[PDB]
C-alpha cells in the first residue's frame, strides 16, 4: 500500500475516462504481484469518493475525503476472502449485491474491490455476474487478479481487462537502486526473479533474504563441480523452503536455456555458476532435476506437515543418482 | 551454592533448609527423590501452601511474574516450584527467572526443576543471584559401571537378593531408564514374595513381559537379520505404537547412516561417532552397519522411507505397516533398479 | 439479443439433445403422457427451451403434438410466457419465495383454458423442505389435466421420493462445433458480419452452454464493431490474436531453442494466459496431424496460415507429431506444479527440443 | 402411469437385493426387539443406503408390531413409503437450503413420538453436519431417550470422529456387480412383459455404477424412448456410446490402417451426439474381449452373437503384441482426455497415433 | 453380547496376561496393596477386567483375596457396576466432563461399605490437567482407605509424576493362536456349530483383542443364522484363501491362460478389490526378486507359501522377474482408467501371456 511512480500513466488514462463519462463500471486488473496493483485500486476509488475534486485528486476536506482517510465508508466495498480460507464465498457476493440494490448513503457513486478474482468459488462467480448484467446506476467495481485466465470466460467479458506492465527494466534498476544499495547486476536479478515487479523485487533484499540466496549460490557452486550435492541441504532445508528450491529452479531452467543458446538469463548476479552447470549437466540430466525440484518444493508447500528433512535429502540424494552414468531419468505423467 | 549428589540431600537438610534448591537432571526417579525430600523437611516446618508453575514460551507469563510479587499477609509460607523447559531456559526467560529470584525470603522457598543446564545458562543473572542461598542437586542416570551398582543398591534397600547375572539382565534391558529398573523391581518382588531374585525366575519374567522399544527395531534394523525386525515390527503393533513416531525414528538413525557412510576417507569412523554424539554402544553395531549396507542401498531405503512419509500424509490412512515391513527388508538384502 | 430471438420454437430447433427429443416425441405422438417430467444437465444446454416446447406440444389447440403448430392462441401465448395454463415457478429467486410456496400449496386442479394446466418448475432442488413435500404429495396422488415438468442442474439435491416419480431426461452439454454451427446460423439468417476463428473463440469460450454462446456473442457485437470480428472477440476473452501459438511451434521443430525461449519472453511482456497457449499448440499439432491424414483438413479461418500449416504437414514425421503433442499436453497437467506459469512452460517446449529426433546433445 | 424406479421400490426386506447380511442382521434385531439407538450405514451414493433405512422405520413403527415383516396397508407404512411421516425426521446435512431446520431439529429433539413408537431420525451423510449441529448429535448419542432412535448415512465413514463411529452400529452397504443388476433388470422386464435385447441391458448394468435407483431411472428412460422395448439402438443413444457394429468397425478401420474410413466412422458417429469418453471406452473393452478370445476361443459373450464373425476374424488374424499395442495407445488416450484441447479432438488424436504407430503399416515420410 | 456374557469373573477366566496376574496374584495373597494401579495396553487385551477382579479381590466380604468368592453382596454388586464404593470414571468420555472433574476434587476418604473405596479411571490420560494435579496430590499423600486403578492405551501422555506413583503392569495384545483357542472354547460351551477355518478368520481380524472377537463372532452368527461358518465368516471378513495372489503368478509365469482366467473369474466370484490384487501381486513378485540376492529373505509367516515362493526363486530368471514385475507395475497404472477394472486385471495378465519369455501366443 504505497504509491509507486509507474502507476501514474495508467492511473492517468483510468481518471480521464471517469471524468469524460467513458468509464467501464467493472475493471479487470491484471498484474504481477508487488507492482503497485494494491495501490492502483486504492487511489482510483478515492477519487470517485469525492464530494468536491479539485480535477485529477481529492481535497482531503468532504465527508468522503474525511470518512476515506477513516477508511470507515458508507461507498467502498472491501471483498476480502473469508477470514482463515483461501478462497471467498458465494455469501460475501450476495451481500453486497443487495447492499448496493439500495441508494448510495453520501448521494454520489459507490464502489468495489477484490483482492484476486482467480481464488473464488465457481458458484461465487456466476453470483457475481448478475449484478454486472443489471448495473445499478453510477455504481463502480474493480476486480483483480494476477491470472485473468484462470478466470471465468463469461466473467472477464464483462469487465475491462488492463494491463498493469512492469516498467521497462532500466527504469526498475534505477528506482531499486535509491532503496536498496546493491550491484546493478544484483539489482536487475532480483527484478527477473520477480517478473519485473519492482516491490517484489525490492521485497527480496528486505529481509536478510538476498544474503540467504547468496548462502544457496555458494553451496551450489561446490556442489556443481564436486558432485556432493548432499551439501546443499544445509541451505535448503529451512521453513523457507520453497521460496528456495524455486530459486534452485531459476538456475536449473537457465543452464538449461544456455544448452539451447537462449541469450536470456534470469540469473546474471552469477553466470559464471549457469555455466559450469550446463558444462557439466546434460539437457536432459537438468530436465530431470527441473522437475523433481519442481514437484518436491510443491509438496512443501501444498502437504500440511511433510519431513521437511526428508523429502529434500531425499531430492538430494536422488539428483546425484540421476549424474551417474546409465541411469534412465523420468518422465512426466498423464 | 553446594553442589551435591542424590544421596548428600539427607544429611545437608538436617543441619538447615536453605532458601532454593535447584534439581537439574533426567533421571525421573531422581528429581522425585529430592523433591519429596525437600518438601517433607519443609511441611514439618510450617510449609501448607505448596506451588508449581512451569516456565516455557507461551505458558502464562504475567501470572508467574506477579504470583511471587505477592508477599505473604498472615505468613502462610508456599512452596513454589519452577518446572524450567524440557530445552532449558532461553533468553527471555532468564529474565522472567531473574524477576522471580527477586520474590525470595525466609518463608518463601524455592525450588526449580529441570535437566542440567549448560555452562553457559549458568552464567545467566537468575542462576548468579541464588548461588549464595541455595543448593544444587545434580539428578542425573548412572554411568555404565555403577548401572549395575545402583540396580543393587536400589533393590537391597527393597530387601531384595539380586543376583549378579540377574541384575545385568536387568540392566541390558531398560538400559538407562531408571524409572523402569525401578518398577521392574517391584513387580518382580510381587512376583517372587520370596525375595530370591535368581537370574532363572529374573530371566523368565523378563523374557515373558515382552515389551520392545522402537529403537529395538531399528537396533535390528541395523543390518541385524530381519525376522526379529519383522518380528519387533510386527510386536510394535502390539503395544500401541503409532507409525508416525516409528518412522521418525528410522529416519532419525537412517540419516546418520547416510553421512557417516558418506565420511569414509572424510575422517577414521572412530572421531566422526564423538562428533555427532549418539555413538554410546551403538557403536561396533553402528559400524557394522555401515560396512555390509552399500551408498546405494542406504538411498534406496531412503526413498522408501520419502514415499512412505508422503503415502501416510496424501491419503492419510494407506495403511504404511505394509511399507514399513517392506522397508525393514530393504536394509538386510541387496535390492535392484526396480 | 440472440438467445431470446433463437429460443428453440419446435424440437427441431433444438440442438444436439436427440435422445431426449426422440423419447418426448415418440411419448408425445402416441399419447402417451407421464404426470412428471424431469430435465436435469449443466447451464445453457436446453432444459427450459425443451421444458418449454413440450408444455406447448400438450396444450396445441391442434391437439397434443410432438409438433406444436407454433401459431395458435396456445402456442403463442405460452411463446410470450403469458399463458394462463403454464405456471412458471422458479425455485432459486429470492424474490418469489412466497409465491413459489403459496402456488404449490394451491395447485389448480382445473386448467382454465388448455387441455392441461402445466407447472414449469426452474431449480427445483431449491425448493424449501415444505414445498418439497407440497409437491411430493401432488406426484403421489397425480391430479389429471395437471402436468410438472421440473428442471434442475442438480438432480442428486433432489429427495429421492420425488426424483422418482418424474420421468427424467439428462441434458448434454454440447460439442464445441456443435455451438460453432449454430451460431453461424444465426449470424447468417441475422445478416451480421462474422469470421471463422471469431465463431471458434466464441464457441469454445462458452463451455457446452449455448445460453452463454449468445450471451458473448451479443457483448462481441457491443463492444466490437456491430461485427462479430475475430478482434473484438479476441478482445473481451484474451487471446493473443497473434501468430504466436503457430511461429512457436515452427521454433520448436526445428529445434531453435533461442528462438523458442525469445517467443516465449515477448510472449510473457504482452501478459499472455500461458495455458491459453499450450492449448493453441495443442490444437495446431493436432489440425496438423489430421492434414496429414486427409489433405482437406486446414479449415476455415486456418486458410491464413495453410502454407505454413501445409509445409509442417508434409516436413515433420506424424510419428513425431504425435510426440510433440503428448509432451506438451503432460506439460498442461503439470503447468500448475510448476513454480511458475511461464517456467512451466518453458519446461515443456525445452523438452521438447531436447526429445527432438537430431537436436540437443550433452557434452562435458 | 408409472416408471420403474417407483414400481419398484422396495415395500419389504425380501424385495431389496443383494446385501443379504445386512438384511439379516437387521432381521434378528426386529425380532428380538435388539434395537441399538444409533445405527450407521455407509457406501457409496446409489445403495440403498435410505432406501433401507425407510424398510427399518417401517418396521419399527408399524402398526402390526415391531416387525421385520411390515405390512404394506397399516396408515404408518403407507406414510413412510411416500417421505412423509410425523415422527420419521428425515435430514440431508448435505443441503445449502435447509440449514437451519437441519441445526434447529437437532438441537430440539422430540423425546416423545405422537404416533409412532420410535421418532426416527434419518440422517444423509452426517460428516457433512454443521459442527454446531454436530455437537447436538453427539450430546443426543451419549444418553438418547427410550422414544428416540437414529438411522445415519453416509459416503465417507473416515471423515467422522471415532467418537461417533463407536456409538453406532455400522453397517457397510457394498455396490453392485454389474451381471447382477443386469440379471435384475431382465428379471423386472422379464416380468414386465417388455421386450429387450441383452448387449442392451449390460449396457444398462453399466450405465448406473452399483445403482440400481438408477438402473430403474435409466431403463425408463430407454423405454420412453424405445417406444415400448428396450433395444440396444433406444439405449445406446441415451448413453450416446456405440452399438457393437459401430464401434467394432471403428477398430476394425484403425487395424487395417485406412484413415479415412476411421475419421469417417466418428464424423458419423458425432452426427448422433456421441459421448467422446465413451467411444473410447466401448474400443478398449471390444479390444479386450479380441484379446481373450485369443486365448480361449470360448471367451465370447451370449449377445456378441451379432459380432461374433467380425470379432472372431480379428481374433485369429491379429497379433496379440499388436492387440495389446491397441489398447494401450486407446487407454492412454483417455489418460489425456480431459486434459486434450477438445474431446473430440482428444479422440482423434488418440487414434491419428494408433494410425502413425500402427505394426503392420503406419503413416508415411520423406 | 458375547463379550458381556464372558467378562472374567476371576483371574483364572483372564486370556494370557500371565506375567500382570502373577504378580497381582502374589501381591493379594500376602497383603501387600500399593496405593495405585495402572494398567496400560492397546485394545480390548483385557485392563478393565482385570483392573474390575482386582477391585473385586480388594474388597470381598470373604478378605483380601486373589480369588474373589464372587457370591457375596460385595463382589455381586462389583459386577453389577452398582457397588458404592467402586466408583468409575471415564476421561475419555464428553459427557461426564464435570462428574469427572469434580469426583477427582472430592475423593471420600472412607468406604460406606467394603474396606476400600476404590477409583477405577478408564484412559486416565485424556484427563485435564487440572485433574492431573488433583490425582497428582492424592497420589502423593495416599489416603488410606483409597485405591486408584488406571487404565490407559498410552501410559506416555500421562504426567511422569504420576505414573511414577503407581505399580506399572503392561498387557499384550493376543496372540492369534491365543484368540482362536479361546474362541474354540467358548462357542463349544454354547453349543454353537464351528469350522477351524472360521475362528482363524476371526482371530486374524479382531487386532489382537478378546472384546472384539467376541462381536465379531456375535455378528458372524447373526449373518450365518446360527453358525459360525467360513462363508459368513468371509461374507464381512475380506478373505484370504479364495486368493490366487501367488497361485496367478505361478499361472502367470507358467503360461496356461487357460488356469489364469478361470483364476480371475473365481477371484471376481469373491468380490475382490482389484487393485489390491495387483498389489499382493507386486508386492510378492519383489520380494522373490529378493530372494534371490539373499534366502534370508523368507519372513514370519511365509512358512506355509516357503516351498511354492523358494521354487520361483531359483526356477525364474532375475531378468524376467522384473518383465513381469514391470508389467503388473504397468498394469496397475492403467487400471482405473480401464472401462472396467475387472477388465483392467484379465487384461494386464493377458499382456504378460502376450510377452512372456517362454511359449508366448502363436500367429499364423
Ligand atoms: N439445445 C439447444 N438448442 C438450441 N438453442 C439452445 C439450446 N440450449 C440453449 N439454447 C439457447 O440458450 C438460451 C437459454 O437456454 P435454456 O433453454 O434456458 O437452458 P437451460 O434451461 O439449460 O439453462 C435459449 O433461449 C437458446 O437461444
Ligand atoms: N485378557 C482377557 N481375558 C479374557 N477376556 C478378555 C480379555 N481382554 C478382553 N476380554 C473381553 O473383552 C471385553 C472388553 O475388554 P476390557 O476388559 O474392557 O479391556 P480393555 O479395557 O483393555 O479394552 C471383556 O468384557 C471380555 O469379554
Ligand atoms: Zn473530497
Ligand atoms: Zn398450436
Ligand atoms: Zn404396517
Ligand atoms: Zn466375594
Amino acid at each position: 500500500m504505497r504509491w509507486y511512480p509507474w502507476l501514474r500513466p495508467d492511473f492517468e488514462k483510468l481518471v480521464a475516462s471517469y471524468q469524460a463519462g467513458r468509464g467501464h463500471h467493472a475493471l479487470l486488473i491484471q498484474a504481477l504481484p508487488g507492482m503497485g496493483d494494491d495501490a492502483l485500486i486504492y487511489a482510483l476509488s478515492r477519487y470517485l469518493l469525492c464530494q468536491q475534486p479539485q480535477g485529477h485528486k481529492s481535497c482531503g476536506h468532504c465527508r468522503g475525503c474525511q470518512l476515506m482517510q477513516a477508511g470507515t465508508h458508507p461507498d467502498y466495498y472491501t471483498l476480502a476472502p473469508e477470514k482463515g480460507k483461501n478462497t471467498l464465498g458465494v455469501d460475501a457476493v450476495r451481500e453486497v449485491t443487495e447492499k448496493l440494490n439500495e441508494h448510495a448513503r453520501l448521494g454520489g457513486a459507490k464502489v468495489v474491490w477484490v483482492t484476486d478474482a482467480a481464488l473464488l468459488t465457481d458458484a461465487a462467480a456466476n453470483a457475481l455476474l448478475k449484478t454486472l448484467e443489471e448495473p445499478p446506476a453510477e455504481t463502480w467495481f474493480f476486480l483483480a487478479t494476477r491470472e485473468p485466465e484462470r478466470l471465468l470466460a463469461t466473467l472477464r467479458s464483462r469487465c475491462r481487462l488492463h494491463y498493469l506492465a512492469p516498467p521497462p527494466e532500466q527504469y526498475a534498476v534505477t528506482w531499486l537502486s535509491r532503496e536498496v544499495t546493491m550491484s546493478q547486476d544484483a539489482l536487475l536479478a532480483a527484478l527477473r526473479l520477480s517478473a519485473g515487479s519492482p516491490g517484489a523485487a525490492l521485497a527480496l533484499f528486505q529481509g536478510d533474504n538476498w544474503q540467504a540466496r547468496e548462502t544457496l549460490c555458494q553451496a551450489l557452486a561446490y556442489s556443481v563441480p564436486s558432485g556432493d550435492w548432499y551439501s546443499l541441504l544445509a541451505a535448503l532445508n529451512h521453513e523457507q523452503a520453497p521460496a528456495r528450491l524455486h530459486w534452485l529452479a531459476t538456475l536449473l531452467m537457465d543452464a538449461l536455456k544456455r544448452h539451447h543458446g537462449a541469450a536470456q538469463v534470469t540469473n546474471v548476479d552469477v553466470p559464471g555458476l549457469v555455466a559450469e552447470l550446463a558444462n557439466h549437466l546434460s539437457p536432459s540430466r537438468l530436465q530431470a532435476i527441473l522437475g523433481d525440484v519442481c514437484h518436491i518444493r510443491e509438496q512443501l508447500m501444498s502437504v500440511t506437515g511433510i519431513n521437511r528433512e526428508l523429502l529434500i535429502t531425499d531430492l538430494l540424494l536422488r539428483i546425484e543418482h540421476y549424474l551417474q552414468p546409465g541411469v534412465v531419468l523420468p518422465v512426466p505423467h498423464l | 551454592m553446594i553442589r551435591l549428589y542424590p544421596e548428600q540431600l539427607r544429611a545437608q537438610l538436617n543441619e538447615g533448609l536453605r532458601a532454593a534448591y535447584l534439581l537439574l537432571g533426567n533421571d525421573p526417579l531422581l528429581l522425585q527423590e529430592s523433591q519429596d525430600a525437600v518438601r517433607q523437611v519443609a511441611a514439618a516446618q510450617g510449609f501448607e501452601e505448596h506451588h508449581t508453575f512451569s516456565i516455557d514460551p507461551n505458558t502464562d507469563w504475567n501470572a508467574i511474574f506477579s504470583l511471587c510479587q505477592a508477599m505473604s499477609l498472615f505468613a502462610s509460607r508456599q512452596t513454589l516450584l519452577l518446572l524450567l523447559p524440557e530445552n532449558g531456559p532461553n533468553a527471555a526467560i532468564n529474565e522472567q527467572l531473574l524477576t522471580l529470584t527477586g520474590l525470595l525470603h525466609d518463608d518463601l522457598l524455592l525450588i526449580v526443576r529441570g535437566n542440567k543446564l549448560s555452562k553457559a545458562q549458568e552464567n545467566a543473572a537468575w542462576f548468579t543471584a541464588l548461588a549464595n542461598r541455595s543448593v544444587q542437586v545434580t539428578c542425573q542416570t548412572p554411568e555404565q559401571a555403577q548401572l549395575p551398582r545402583w540396580v543393587a543398591a536400589r533393590a537391597k534397600q527393597l530387601n531384595l537378593e539380586l543376583d549378579d547375572a540377574a541384575n545385568q539382565v536387568l540392566c541390558y534391558c531398560y538400559e538407562g531408564n531408571l524409572l523402569a529398573l525401578a518398577q521392574a523391581l517391584e513387580r518382580l518382588s510381587l512376583l517372587w514374595p520370596d525375595g530370591k531374585l535368581t537370574l532363572p525366575r529374573v530371566e523368565q519374567a523378563v523374557n515373558d513381559a515382552a515389551h520392545f522399544t522402537p529403537f529395538h527395531w531399528v537396533d535390528a534394523l541395523l543390518m541385524g537379520k530381519s525376522k526379529r525386525a519383522l518380528h519387533i515390527l510386527q510386536q510394535l503393533r502390539l503395544e500401541g505404537s503409532e507409525p508416525v513416531i516409528l518412522l521418525r525414528t528410522l529416519q532419525r538413525e537412517l540419516l546418520l547412516l547416510v553421512n557417516l557412510k558418506r565420511q569414509s576417507a572424510h575422517t577414521p569412523l572412530r572421531a566422526l561417532f564423538d562428533k555427532h554424539r549418539v555413538w554410546q554402544n551403538r557403536r561396533g553395531m553402528m559400524g557394522e552397519a555401515l560396512n555390509r549396507l552399500s551408498q546405494t542401498q542406504l538411498r534406496q531405503a531412503v526413498q522408501l522411507l520419502t514415499r512412505t512419509e508422503l503415502t501416510l500424509k496424501q491419503d492419510y490412512g494407506q495403511s504404511v505397516w505394509a511399507e514399513l515391513e517392506g522397508l525393514s527388508l530393504l536394509l538386510c538384502h541387496k535390492p535392484l533398479a526396480d | 439479443v440472440l438467445a431470446r430471438k433463437w429460443r428453440p420454437q419446435t424440437f427441431a430447433d433444438v440442438v444436439g439433445q436427440e435422445h431426449v427429443l426422440t423419447a418426448l416425441a415418440n411419448g408425445l405422438s402416441l399419447g402417451r403422457i407421464h404426470h412428471a417430467y424431469l430435465f436435469s444437465g449443466t447451464r445453457g444446454v436446453g432444459k427450459t427451451s425443451i421444458a418449454r416446447l413440450l408444455a406447448k406440444g400438450l396444450n396445441c389447440e391442434t391437439g397434443i403434438t410432438a409438433t406444436p403448430c407454433g401459431v395458435c392462441d396456445n402456442c403463442r401465448e405460452i411463446e410470450q410466457g403469458r399463458f394462463v395454463d403454464l405456471i412458471e415457478i422458479d425455485a432459486a429467486s429470492r424474490t418469489k419465495v412466497e409465491d413459489t410456496r403459496d402456488l404449490l400449496d394451491n395447485v389448480q386442479y382445473a386448467p382454465a383454458r388448455g387441455r392441461f394446466k402445466v407447472y414449469l418448475i426452474d431449480e427445483v432442488h431449491m425448493l424449501s423442505r415444505h414445498s418439497f413435500n407440497a409437491l411430493l404429495k401432488t406426484l403421489e396422488e397425480p391430479p389429471e389435466h395437471v402436468k410438472f415438468l421440473l428442471a434442475t442442474t442438480d438432480p442428486q439435491k433432489l429427495p429421492v421420493t420425488i426424483l422418482s416419480r418424474c420421468l427424467q431426461f439428462h441434458l448434454k452439454a454440447l460439442d464445441v462445433e456443435q455451438i460453432r454451427h449454430q451460431l453461424e446460423h444465426i449470424l447468417n439468417e441475422e445478416h451480421i458480419a462474422h469470421e471463422p476463428r471469431a465463431l471458434q473463440l466464441l464457441a469454445r469460450a462458452a463451455e457446452g452452454s449455448l445460453r452463454d454462446a449468445l450471451s458473448l456473442t451479443d457483448q462481441a457485437i457491443a463492444s466490437g464493431d456491430g461485427q462479430v470480428s475475430t478482434q473484438a472477440v479476441s478482445a473481451m476473452l484474451g487471446t493473443l490474436d497473434d501468430d504466436q501459438a503457430l511461429s512457436l511451434v515452427e521454433a520448436m521443430v526445428e529445434a531453435n531453442g533461442e528462438r523458442v525461449m525469445a517467443l516465449i519472453n515477448e510472449a510473457a511482456a504482452r501478459g499472455i494466459e500461458w495455458e491459453a497457449l499450450l492449448v493453441e499448440m495443442l490444437g495446431l499439432l493436432h489440425r496438423i496431424a489430421m492434414v496429414q491424414l486427409s489433405p482437406a483438413a486446414l479449415g476455415n479461418d486456418m486458410a491464413a496460415i495453410e502454407l505454413r500449416m501445409r509445409e509442417l504437414a508434409r516436413t515433420i514425421p506424424p510419428t513425431d507429431i504425435q510426440l510433440y503433442y503428448q509432451t506438451l499436453l503432460i506439460g498442461r497437467k503439470e503447468l500448475p506444479y510448476a513454480p511458475d506459469r511461464r517456467m512451466g512452460v518453458e519446461m515443456t517446449l525445452l523438452r521438447a527440443l531436447a526429445f527432438h529426433p537430431r537436436m540437443p546433445l550433452p557434452e562435458p
